[PDB]
C-alpha cells in the first residue's frame, strides 16, 4: 500500500 | 487573449534498472526554463537570467536543499519500485495484418520494442522497406506501419515477421496475389 | 536529449492565468498514468491496472498548484508581464486498427505543438456534431515544453461516412478541419 509522491516545487520569495 | 503559463516538471531518468537514477526538476515560465535542480549538479542553478533570484534563494535555505536531494529516493527510486509492479510488466500482444504497395500493419502493442522483417519467398527484404516511426496511440498502446515497395511477380509469397517482448514466438502473416 | 532507458514525469505541474486553469499528472515513457480532477479532488488513473494497485492522494496536487500559482505572479513581475507566444499546432488523424467495414474501430486525432495549453477538439460525423463515443487525454508534456493532446472517436466504419476532427487554437487563424477517409 505505497502511496506515490511527486516533486514538491520551491516557492519564490517576491510577495 | 493574453495568457501567462507556468510549468513545473519533476523528471526522473532511469538507466539499467535503478542502477543509474537522475532527478531533474524544471521551473518553466511560458516555454522558458529559468531554474532547475539536477541531482548530478546537487544545487539549484539558474538557466536564464530570469532564475538567479529563485536559484540563490532556494540554495540559501538548508531545509529546501535537503528535501529536494532526498526526492531522488522518496520520489524517483520509490515510484520506480511501483512501476516494476505494474507498468513495466504490461504486455499487450500486437495484431498483425497485411493489406494492399504492401503494408504490414502492426497494431495495439506495448511496450515500444518491436522488430518487423519482410520476406520475399526465402529472402529477407533489406532495401525497399519504408517503416513509419512508432505511432503512440495515447491509450498505452503503440502501432507501426511497414511498407514493402515491390510486388513484381505472381507466384511469389510475401511474409511479415514481427517480434515483440510479449511473444515467445514471432508472428508471421502471409500475402499472395 | 538525455539518454535513459525510461523517462518518468513524477510531476507534470501546469498553471495558467487564462480562466484560471491548472493540471497535474504523472507520466511514464510518454504515457499519462493519471491526472487529478482539481475541482472534484480525485485521482483519475488511466488503466484498470493502476486503479487496482496504485494510490495518489489528490491533496498533494492541490498544494503544488497553489505554489505554481504563487510563482507565476512572481515571475510575471520579474519578466515585465511577458505573455506566452501562440504556437501553430499540427494535427493528424488515423485509425487505431485497419478499417474493415462493419468491424468496430476508433479514430485518433493527435494535435501537437500546443502552446498555450488551451484548445478545442471536437468530432463530427458527416453533417452533425458527434458527442457520443468521444474521449480525450490530458495535456501531455513535450521536451520543448509545448503540449500535445489526443482525442478519440469510437465508430463503426461504413460506406457513407467521412469523418473530420475540428481543432480550435489561438495560434491558428481559422479552425483546422482534419480529414479521414475510410477508403
Ligand atoms: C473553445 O470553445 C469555447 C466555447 O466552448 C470558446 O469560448 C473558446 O474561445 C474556444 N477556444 C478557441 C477558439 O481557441
Amino acid at each position: 500500500g505505497q502511496v506515490e509522491l511527486g516533486g514538491g516545487p520551491g516557492a519564490e520569495s517576491c510577495q | 487573449p493574453e495568457d501567462f503559463v507556468y510549468q513545473f516538471k519533476g523528471m526522473c531518468y532511469f538507466t539499467n534498472g535503478t542502477e543509474r537514477v537522475r532527478l531533474v526538476t524544471r521551473y518553466i515560465y511560458n516555454r522558458e526554463e529559468y531554474a532547475r535542480f539536477d541531482s548530478d549538479v546537487g544545487v539549484y542553478r539558474a538557466v536564464t537570467p530570469l532564475g538567479p533570484p529563485a536559484a540563490e534563494y532556494w540554495n540559501s535555505q538548508k531545509e529546501v536543499l535537503e528535501r529536494t536531494r532526498a526526492e531522488l529516493d522518496t520520489v524517483c527510486r520509490h515510484n520506480y519500485q511501483l512501476e516494476l509492479r505494474t507498468t513495466l510488466q504490461r504486455r499487450v500482444e500486437p495484431t498483425v495484418t497485411i493489406s494492399p504497395l504492401l503494408v504490414c500493419s502492426v497494431t495495439d502493442f506495448y511496450p515500444a520494442q518491436i522488430k518487423v522483417r519482410w520476406f520475399r519467398n526465402d529472402q529477407e527484404e533489406t532495401t525497399g522497406v519504408v517503416s513509419t516511426p512508432l505511432i503512440r496511440n495515447g491509450d498505452w498502446t503503440f502501432q507501426i506501419l511497414v511498407m514493402l515497395e515491390m510486388t513484381p511477380q505472381r507466384g511469389d509469397v510475401y511474409t511479415c515477421h514481427v517480434e515483440h517482448p510479449s511473444l515467445q514466438n514471432p508472428i508471421i502473416v502471409e500475402w499472395r496475389a | 536529449d538525455i539518454v535513459a532507458d525510461h523517462v518518468a514525469s513524477y510531476g507534470v505541474n501546469l498553471y495558467q492565468s487564462y480562466g484560471p486553469s491548472g493540471q497535474y499528472s504523472h507520466e511514464f515513457d510518454g504515457d499519462e498514468e493519471f491526472y487529478v480532477d482539481l475541482e472534484r479532488k480525485e485521482t483519475v488513473w488511466q488503466l484498470p491496472l493502476f486503479r487496482r494497485f496504485r494510490r495518489f492522494d489528490p491533496q498533494f496536487a492541490l498544494t503544488n498548484i497553489a505554489v505554481l500559482k504563487h510563482n507565476l505572479n512572481c515571475v510575471i513581475k520579474r519578466s515585465n508581464s511577458t505573455a506566452a507566444t501562440n504556437e501553430v499546432p499540427e494535427v493528424t488523424v488515423f485509425s487505431k486498427s485497419p478499417v474493415t467495414l462493419g468491424q468496430p474501430n476508433t479514430l485518433i486525432c493527435l494535435v501537437d505543438n500546443i502552446f498555450p495549453p488551451v484548445v478545442n477538439i471536437t468530432w463530427l460525423s458527416n453533417g452533425h456534431s458527434v458527442t457520443e463515443g468521444v474521449s480525450e487525454t490530458s495535456f501531455l508534456s513535450k521536451s520543448d515544453h509545448s503540449f500535445f493532446k489526443i482525442s478519440y472517436l469510437t465508430f463503426l466504419p461504413s460506406a457513407d461516412e467521412i469523418y473530420d476532427c475540428k481543432v480550435e487554437h489561438w495560434g491558428l487563424d481559422e479552425p483546422l478541419l482534419k480529414h479521414w477517409e475510410p477508403e
